[PDB]
Formats: C-alpha cells, structure tokens, sequence
C-alpha cells in the first residue's frame, strides 16, 4: 500500500472514543450513537 | 454498515458534476444514518452492557482484516483526487520529491474502488442477512426480522443503484475514454473479486 | 438554498471528529435536499415555463453578489484544509513558489 502519508478514512483501532474535541483529531471509526459528548 | 456510512459523501461528492446524483447520495447516506439508529436501537434492549461490546469487534482481527481491504483502496482514491484538485495536470513536485500526475490516474483509482462499493453491499452484508436471519419460522426473536425487513429492502435499493450506475458508466461508455479503463481494468477486477 | 445544500458536507465533514455530529450534518443535508424538492414542487404548478425563471436568478448580479460573497471564503475554507492535509505542519514549496 503505502506508509500512512496523510489523514486515513478511519483508523485501525480506538484513540480516545469519549473525550475528543469538537472538530480537530482523530476521525471516526464507530458510531456508538448512545453515548455522547453533548445532550 | 459504519464503514460506508460517511465514505460515500465525502469520496463521492467533489467529484459528482450532475446535482440530481448529488441528491441520490445524500439521501443514501441519510438511510446509512438511519440504519445505524435502529442498529442502535436493536442493540439497546439485548445485552445490559452497550460499553462492552465495542472492544473486541471494534479491533477484531476477523472483521479488521476485511475493513482495512475495503478502506485502504477506498481512501487512496480520496487522497489522490485531493492531490488532483491541489495541483492539477502536469508533474510536479510537492515539497522535493516530485509529484505524479495523470488524467486517467483518476479514474482506475476511483472504478476499481466503486467495484469494492457493489461487493460492499452485494454479497459481505448479503450473508450476514440469511445468517441473522434463520432465527425466523421458529418462533423466536421475531423483533429482529421486522427491524430487518426494512433494512434488507433498503440494502436492495442500494444494489440496485450502485449496479445501474456502474452499468451505466463502466459499461457503455459515454466519454471516449473510460473504454480503455474497462479493457484494462478487466481480469484484475475478477482477480480482486475472486479475493473478496 | 442550493447555495448551501452540498457545501456544509463537503466542508465539514473531513474536519468534524465526533460522529455524532456528522449525523447531524447529514440530516441537515438531507433536510436542505428535501427542501430543494418542495421548492421545485411549488414551482412546477405556478409559471408553465419552468426553464424560463433559471434565466436570470441564475446569475442575476443582485443575487450574485451576495452569491460570491458567501461562496468565496467559504471554499476558501475547504482549499487551505486541503491544503493542511496535504502538506502537513511546516512550511513547503508547492512546485516552485513557497
């Protein structure tokens, strides 16, 4: 393939999964969809 | 089912010139949306640990093998139509090294990756279909088929989208140049089929 | 409102990090197409000339104006986040020119 040069689709394995900011970091890779950061 | 759901809006619309194709897929990621919903709403009510089930199947190496397939030819086309729109034709040279550059780069990249699109939602998801599904005439869990009557239906609809586009654009070619992209294109297609 | 159907998408959706808003954002797009739909339905039963009304909206200047200027740093936008993902931290030269 190659060797990760930019920003991935989705990542292989979980990053923080609860506490990330708003709109800057990892991208997303599940949708729990009942449990979130804001009600 | 999460694998797909932001891909194709975010793969598919900087390069889609028609607006009512624009319409189609937001629409199929808006159904993607909603699949997830009811995935999360059947999974609510069956296991009182929803925290503990997103541990092995989120890295899993059995599913993990297959998501990693489906996404690393899938984001190369993402990142070379980023390197298309941010420097154009011709070579160049992006910081040192230098930079590639091709018209018709831009299109194997992308087909062959909208043929791992039909097998996403052709066969893989297909099975798993008739695998959660035998637990219908014996009268048990019958929540799960009516929650998934619909989701089939939707998954259909998708098939047949997808198989009329590449139909549409594979095949018959309307430009004079993704012809050539069919004959090339053509045994490793069946070779990556056979694979998958 | 087609000014603003496909862009929040395209523009927000490779930054945003929690998923939980880019189901919102999808239903927003959704939400946008659907309006697009009534308005074409409004308008399929009033003027018996529907290709003759995107003559001059469809680039009149006192709409345009106001087009561009919400349309110009707004892909400004989308540009330099490619930019960003494209080269990273750290100052480059982009085939020639800094």
């Amino acid at each position: 393939l190659y060797f990760q040069m930019s920003y991935s689709t989705f990542p292989k394995t979980k990053n923080d999964a609860l506490k990330e900011p708003m709109f800057f970091g990892q991208p997303v890779n599940v949708a729990r969809y009942d449990q979130q950061k804001y009600e | 089912d999460s694998i797909q759901g932001r891909s194709p809006n975010v793969a598919l619309l900087p390069l889609v010139s028609i607006p009512e194709l624009e319409t189609w897929v937001e629409t199929w990621s808006f159904s993607e949306t909603i699949h997830s919903r009811s995935y999360t709403h059947i999974i609510r009510n069956i296991v009182n640990d929803p925290s503990v089930v997103f541990d092995d199947i989120v890295e899993n190496e059995y599913i993990t093998a297959r998501a990693e397939d489906i996404a690393c030819y899938y984001d190369d086309l993402i990142e070379y139509t980023q390197y298309y729109n941010l420097l154009g034709e011709g070579v160049h040279n992006v910081g040192g090294k230098p930079v590639t550059v091709s018209l018709r780069g831009l299109k194997k990249k992308l087909y062959l990756c909208l043929m791992c699109v039909n097998v996403l939602e052709a066969i893989r998801f297909y099975v798993s279909f008739a695998c959660s599904f035998a637990f219908a005439e014996r009268e048990l869990m019958e929540g799960n088929a009516k929650i998934i009557k619909d989701i089939a239906r939707d998954e259909a609809l998708h098939l047949t989208g997808t198989q009329h586009m590449l139909n549409l654009m594979r095949s018959g070619v309307d430009d004079p140049e993704m012809a050539e992209i069919a004959a090339e294109l053509q045994d490793e297609c069946f070779q990556l089929f056979k694979k998958a």
